[PDB]
């Protein structure tokens, strides 16, 4: 046939050298912006941490603040009931969402959004940990950015409906 | 050798057939005079 | 133009090749001037987008991730994107933006502009699922050579002069009539 | 290609004619791939993507529909539906989505490309206030024949034959010359 | 002229094959998907029916929820003073809004924005009624892909303003 | 077609010259019917709609304005303004939609469609500064003239007659070889 | 070279007559919309001026109103603690924001959306003052275009995280 | 018959008028030969 | 003038100078006539 011919060559690009733009290394759970890192880790134990005061994190922590903003603006309305907890500390960075029965769908469908392969289950937390040094495998924009683009589309849905 | 390679793949086509069979006939009429 | 963000690839090594092949030639690149619906133009639009940032936006981080909420649209495809994302969610085959297939001539030495290489399951598809496009983009590499080669006589003979050609020929036939 | 959603129109009797014909050729289908400022081809990727959703989300409706929430501008042009939205409120004659006219040459056979009926005041325009749209859709009908016919033989004739072609009447030329 | 030889030809397309897309019959005030149907009316009574408990009516009756979901967030932030009474049954399925005075803008823009000759008036009940066999008459896709792109883009508009 | 809203720029002085000209030529306004790329188009779609408003919504002026939310991707191009918004918080040189230049060639005659003046860091571009892009227009100018007339006279010249005119050349060839 | 022959004209648009599309006048920190317009002033004395009752403002002075809506809009959650004042009054129709330390973020990055130049100080209030006859001089359309697309796109970003 | 049919809708242009012309001057010359 | 003004600008291609000459050559042959 006419693709006899034609030989099929393989192009992949060198995703290393996109450090402005933060990737979603789906094998690691963890999104990277330039060395900067979140790693979003299914924990099983309650942490002793206190509420978020999201502008003490913003004054304290930028890095991690900006890294889990859009996942969190994709989380929308977390429950009252259910407990977000900040470290607020420099070194030891863990945000932690209490995946209760009324916050497990709003979680889900957030991590399904970034790592379709973290399934939330209830009665455990989600911890985002920040990590200035560590390397994530597997680095794509291409999550990053449909979280970017369900957030501006579809902010309404995710809104509590009363 | 661009021309040359070209033509194989799409010869089936009657116009290039017609335009080709043209182009003999005129060297054939050059022959003639020579 | 193409790089609209990064203003005064082969040398930043921007892609990765298997075949031993280290860049493409402008023309390859050229080749997504006007081409908004292929996957591998707007990854193109990306790195031109993250050499811009590393450029103008090294000294705040924070600015250089707080500019791309509610901008993506600026720098790629909306449209394609959001067709990934549904085409995944409903399990049909999609492109991830990972593989990029593209039909190499040896012996003509032209090539085709990368294609995505559908992924569907978690894997990512076999060569006989999309051999349809092969010898779509195989006939589309002869008739668009074909049509830029004319397109290009046209940019740079004068019409002109052909028509001169046209009388020419007629007024030869005229002369010989005699 | 036209038709992303459904992988592997007449069979399916998309389309309903009261002139009796009940298809349409694949080149009238076609004529849409690079359409998208046409609310006619628009509706043919809403029917793409209602075949596709009929066959790869039977399971649960509810996704069917908590799926075109945010990611209708995939499926179709989002600047076409708020052209219309737009015109809707303002008074001016809109596209509704509902009626295409599409002008038939008897003799030559050839058609084009169906065009939204715009809908004012609750009523459907009459003829009489698009009629320069048909006059427009007539003469684009003609040259764009012209152009088509033109654009597949540049697709298929080798234009290095054509300059043969030239050089074969300059050497003929010569010859006849003495 | 040049239209003396062509011929007006009419095409229209086959709706009734769309059961994917929720189609909107602004003759019988009715959006449809598949054979799931929603029909608006604007009563004039009040009914019994108690207050919309959301998580309780998506646990019972997932079909109304995402039928009404598009037209409930078209309406943006519901007064609190008036009435969103959910029936929360099976059988008789039915969502009123009360069309107070503060809520009537809202509830104007929204049905206007679906069914553009629905006037609706103050002092009344907006009941969105579900029917699981109705087959309602003039199915167009347009109205909802309006309604989801309104959603899309003007959700900030039918915010409250403090 | 470019003038969407206002239905049935000279005569209403939409356009300002330095250089004594008053209007422009209704081909060179024809060069936007398919050209949302380019930000003078984008504010020809501007004032059409302006005067599709002034005309059919005199009535309330609340209207007016409660219409353009969520609705600008209908009239204007949003990559095109997100692109210069991006541009303008990244320090690269904008288009502020202020400032169009267009190459007119005194000789020939043509003209190009007017590109925006890039403004950056408060100040206009100076011409030594996009020079590159002067020169690429001119010889755009140039190819895109002789593209015209060529894509003209296929709409125009019947492809058959040509083809009879290769036939003839070939028949008159045959007859005086006798 | 090839630019020899050509010659550079100038192309500018005659923003006068676009009455119906609002235009903002950067050099006096001005949103016109037809005759009507709004002045954006950093006033450092505080105003005796009542809350914002949005619908009695709506109800009172209309083209106010709908000159201010996508700014408000575009500042986002104002903080409760901040008092924005509202002086429903027909004649001297003045909004004053008081520019407190929590509600700056949003009020700068609201005002440097539309006006680049005006830096917002704290202990301040930004006073938008309408005039039904001030005639303001550079009026383009493209910075509330800006507006307009930011609140569309990036509304979820401006809401408050908690 | 579709060359036929064409030819009617745009004889205006004078290229097209030329084009005839010289075609059927050739037709003449044949028939001298005759 | 328009034909004789665009010529100087793209002289330089190749084609161009080729068909340029075969339409000089083919006037000398009408002087030869004559
Ligand atoms: C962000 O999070 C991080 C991680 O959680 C926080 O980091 C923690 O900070 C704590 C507060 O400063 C600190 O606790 C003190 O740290 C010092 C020792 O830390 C080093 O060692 C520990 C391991 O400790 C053991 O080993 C060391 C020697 O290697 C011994 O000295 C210890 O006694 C232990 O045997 C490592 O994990 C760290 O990385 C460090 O290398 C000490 O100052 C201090 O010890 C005192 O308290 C102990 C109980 O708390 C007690 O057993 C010990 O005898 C000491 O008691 C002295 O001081 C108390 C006053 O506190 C006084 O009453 C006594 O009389 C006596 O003088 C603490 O252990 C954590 O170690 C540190 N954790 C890590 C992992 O780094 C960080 O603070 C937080 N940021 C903010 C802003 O909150
Ligand atoms: C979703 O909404 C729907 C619609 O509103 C709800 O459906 C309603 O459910 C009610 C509760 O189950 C039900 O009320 C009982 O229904 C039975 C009869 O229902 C049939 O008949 C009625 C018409 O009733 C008349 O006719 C029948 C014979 O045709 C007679 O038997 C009746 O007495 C009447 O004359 C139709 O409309 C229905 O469609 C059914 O075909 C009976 O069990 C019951 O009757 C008892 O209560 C009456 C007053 O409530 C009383 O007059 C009668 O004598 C009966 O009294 C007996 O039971 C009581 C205990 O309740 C006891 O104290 C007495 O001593 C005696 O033993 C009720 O009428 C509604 O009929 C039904 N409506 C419809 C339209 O279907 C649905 O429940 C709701 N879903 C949820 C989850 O809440
Ligand atoms: C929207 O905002 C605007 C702007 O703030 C509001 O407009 C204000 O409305 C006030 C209430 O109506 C009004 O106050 C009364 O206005 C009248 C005079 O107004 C004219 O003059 C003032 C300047 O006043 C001085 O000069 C005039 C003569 O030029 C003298 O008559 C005055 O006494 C002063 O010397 C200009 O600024 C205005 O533009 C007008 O041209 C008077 O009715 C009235 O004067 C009475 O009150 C004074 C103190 O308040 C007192 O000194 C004076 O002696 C008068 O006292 C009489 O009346 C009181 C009852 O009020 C009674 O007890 C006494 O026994 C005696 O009979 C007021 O001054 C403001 O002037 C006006 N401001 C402007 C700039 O126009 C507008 O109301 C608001 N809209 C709404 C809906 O609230
Ligand atoms: C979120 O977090 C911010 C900032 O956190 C502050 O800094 C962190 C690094 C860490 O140390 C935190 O513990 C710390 O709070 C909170 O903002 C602070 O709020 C407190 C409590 O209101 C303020 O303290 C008060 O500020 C005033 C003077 O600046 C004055 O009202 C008070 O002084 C009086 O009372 C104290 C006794 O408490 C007495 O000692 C004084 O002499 C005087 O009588 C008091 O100091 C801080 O100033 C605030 N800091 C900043 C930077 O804004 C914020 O409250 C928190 N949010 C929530 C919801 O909890
Ligand atoms: C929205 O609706 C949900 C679910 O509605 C439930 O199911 C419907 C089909 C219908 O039957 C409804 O009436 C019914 O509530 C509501 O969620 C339920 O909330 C109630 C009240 O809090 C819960 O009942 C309590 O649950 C616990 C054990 O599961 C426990 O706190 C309580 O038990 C103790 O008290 C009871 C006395 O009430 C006593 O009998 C027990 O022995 C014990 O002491 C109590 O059972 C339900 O479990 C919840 N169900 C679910 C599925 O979540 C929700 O509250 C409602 N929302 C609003 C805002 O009203
Ligand atoms: C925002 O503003 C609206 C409208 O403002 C009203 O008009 C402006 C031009 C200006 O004059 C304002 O001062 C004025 O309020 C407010 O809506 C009004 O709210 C008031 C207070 O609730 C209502 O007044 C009451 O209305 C009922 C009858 O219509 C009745 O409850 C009351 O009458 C009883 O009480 C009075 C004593 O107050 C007594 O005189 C009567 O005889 C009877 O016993 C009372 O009149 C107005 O009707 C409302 N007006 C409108 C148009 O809705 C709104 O409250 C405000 N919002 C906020 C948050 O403050
Ligand atoms: C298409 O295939 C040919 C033949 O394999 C490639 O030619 C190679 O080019 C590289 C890069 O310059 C050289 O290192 C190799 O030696 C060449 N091979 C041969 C056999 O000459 C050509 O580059 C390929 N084109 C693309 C676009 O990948
Ligand atoms: C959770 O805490 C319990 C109790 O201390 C401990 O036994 C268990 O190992 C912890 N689990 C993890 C995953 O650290
Ligand atoms: C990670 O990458 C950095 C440079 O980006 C390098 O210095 C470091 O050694 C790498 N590895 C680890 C484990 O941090
Ligand atoms: C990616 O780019 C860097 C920087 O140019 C280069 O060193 C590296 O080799 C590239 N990666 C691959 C896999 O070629
Ligand atoms: C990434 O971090 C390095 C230092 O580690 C810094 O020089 C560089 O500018 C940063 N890049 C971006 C895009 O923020
Ligand atoms: C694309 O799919 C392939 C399937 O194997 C996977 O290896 C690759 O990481 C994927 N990329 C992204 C961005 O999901
Ligand atoms: C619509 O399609 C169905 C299914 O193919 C067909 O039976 C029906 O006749 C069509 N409707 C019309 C009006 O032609
Ligand atoms: C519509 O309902 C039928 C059963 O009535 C079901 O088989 C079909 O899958 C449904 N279609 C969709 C798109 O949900
Ligand atoms: C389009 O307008 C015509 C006007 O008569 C109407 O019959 C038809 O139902 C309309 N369709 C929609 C989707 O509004
Ligand atoms: C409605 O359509 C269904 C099939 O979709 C059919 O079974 C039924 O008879 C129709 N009519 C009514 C009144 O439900
Ligand atoms: C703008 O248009 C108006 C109305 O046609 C005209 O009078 C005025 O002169 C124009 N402005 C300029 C600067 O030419
Ligand atoms: C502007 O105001 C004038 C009266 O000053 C009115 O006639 C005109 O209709 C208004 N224009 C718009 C677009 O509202
Ligand atoms: C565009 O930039 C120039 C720079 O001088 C300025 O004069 C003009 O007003 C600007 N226009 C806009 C809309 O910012
Ligand atoms: C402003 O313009 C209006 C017409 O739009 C004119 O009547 C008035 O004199 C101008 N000047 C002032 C200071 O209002
Ligand atoms: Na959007």
């Amino acid at each position: 046939s006419l693709l006899s011919g034609f030989n099929l060559e393989t192009v992949h690009f060198n995703m290393s050298l996109l450090s402005s733009i933060p990737m979603v290394s789906e094998q690691q759970h963890c999104i990277q912006h330039n060395h900067s890192s979140i790693t979003f880790s299914l924990l099983t134990n309650k942490s002793d941490l206190e509420k978020c005061n999201f502008t003490r994190l913003q004054a304290v922590d930028r890095v991690i603040f900006d890294l889990f903003r859009e996942f969190h603006h994709r989380v929308g309305d977390f429950p009252v009931t259910s407990d977000l907890k900040c470290s607020h500390n420099t070194s030891y960075r863990v945000i932690e969402y209490e995946v209760t029965k009324e916050s497990l769908p709003r979680l889900q469908e957030a991590v399904s959004t970034l790592f379709p392969d973290l399934h939330l289950s209830e009665d455990r937390f989600l911890q985002i940990q920040a990590h200035d040094d560590k390397n994530c495998t597997g680095l794509h924009p291409l999550n990053y950015l449909r979280l970017l683009k369900e957030n501006s589309e579809t902010h309404y849905k995710v809104r509590k409906l009363m | 050798v661009a021309v040359f390679q070209a033509i194989p793949e799409i010869l089936n086509e009657a116009i290039n057939i017609v335009i080709i069979v043209i182009i003999m006939f005129t060297l054939i009429k050059g022959v003639f005079n020579l | 133009k193409l790089f609209q963000w990064s203003l005064s690839h082969c040398l930043e090594r921007w892609l990765i090749f298997a075949s031993d092949i280290k860049c493409f030639d402008n023309a390859a690149i050229a080749k997504c001037n006007k081409e908004h619906d292929e996957e591998f133009c707007d990854m193109l639009r990306l790195f031109d987008y993250n050499k811009a940032s590393i450029a103008k936006l090294r000294g705040e981080a924070s600015s250089s991730i707080n500019l791309l909420s509610g901008r993506i649209n600026a720098i790629i495809s909306d449209t394609l994107l959001m067709r990934s994302s549904l085409k995944r969610l409903m399990g049909i085959p999609y492109c991830n933006y990972t593989k990029f297939w593209y039909l190499n001539h040896t012996k003509l030495g032209i090539h085709s502009l990368p294609r995505c290489w559908l992924v569907s399951n978690g894997s990512y598809l076999n060569e006989t699922k999309f051999t349809h496009d092969m010898e779509d983009e195989a006939d589309k590499l002869l008739t668009e050579m074909l049509k830029k080669e004319y397109v290009r006589r046209q940019e740079k003979t004068p019409i002109t002069l052909m028509d001169i050609l046209m009388f020419s020929v007629s007024f030869y036939m005229f002369s010989v009539t005699l």
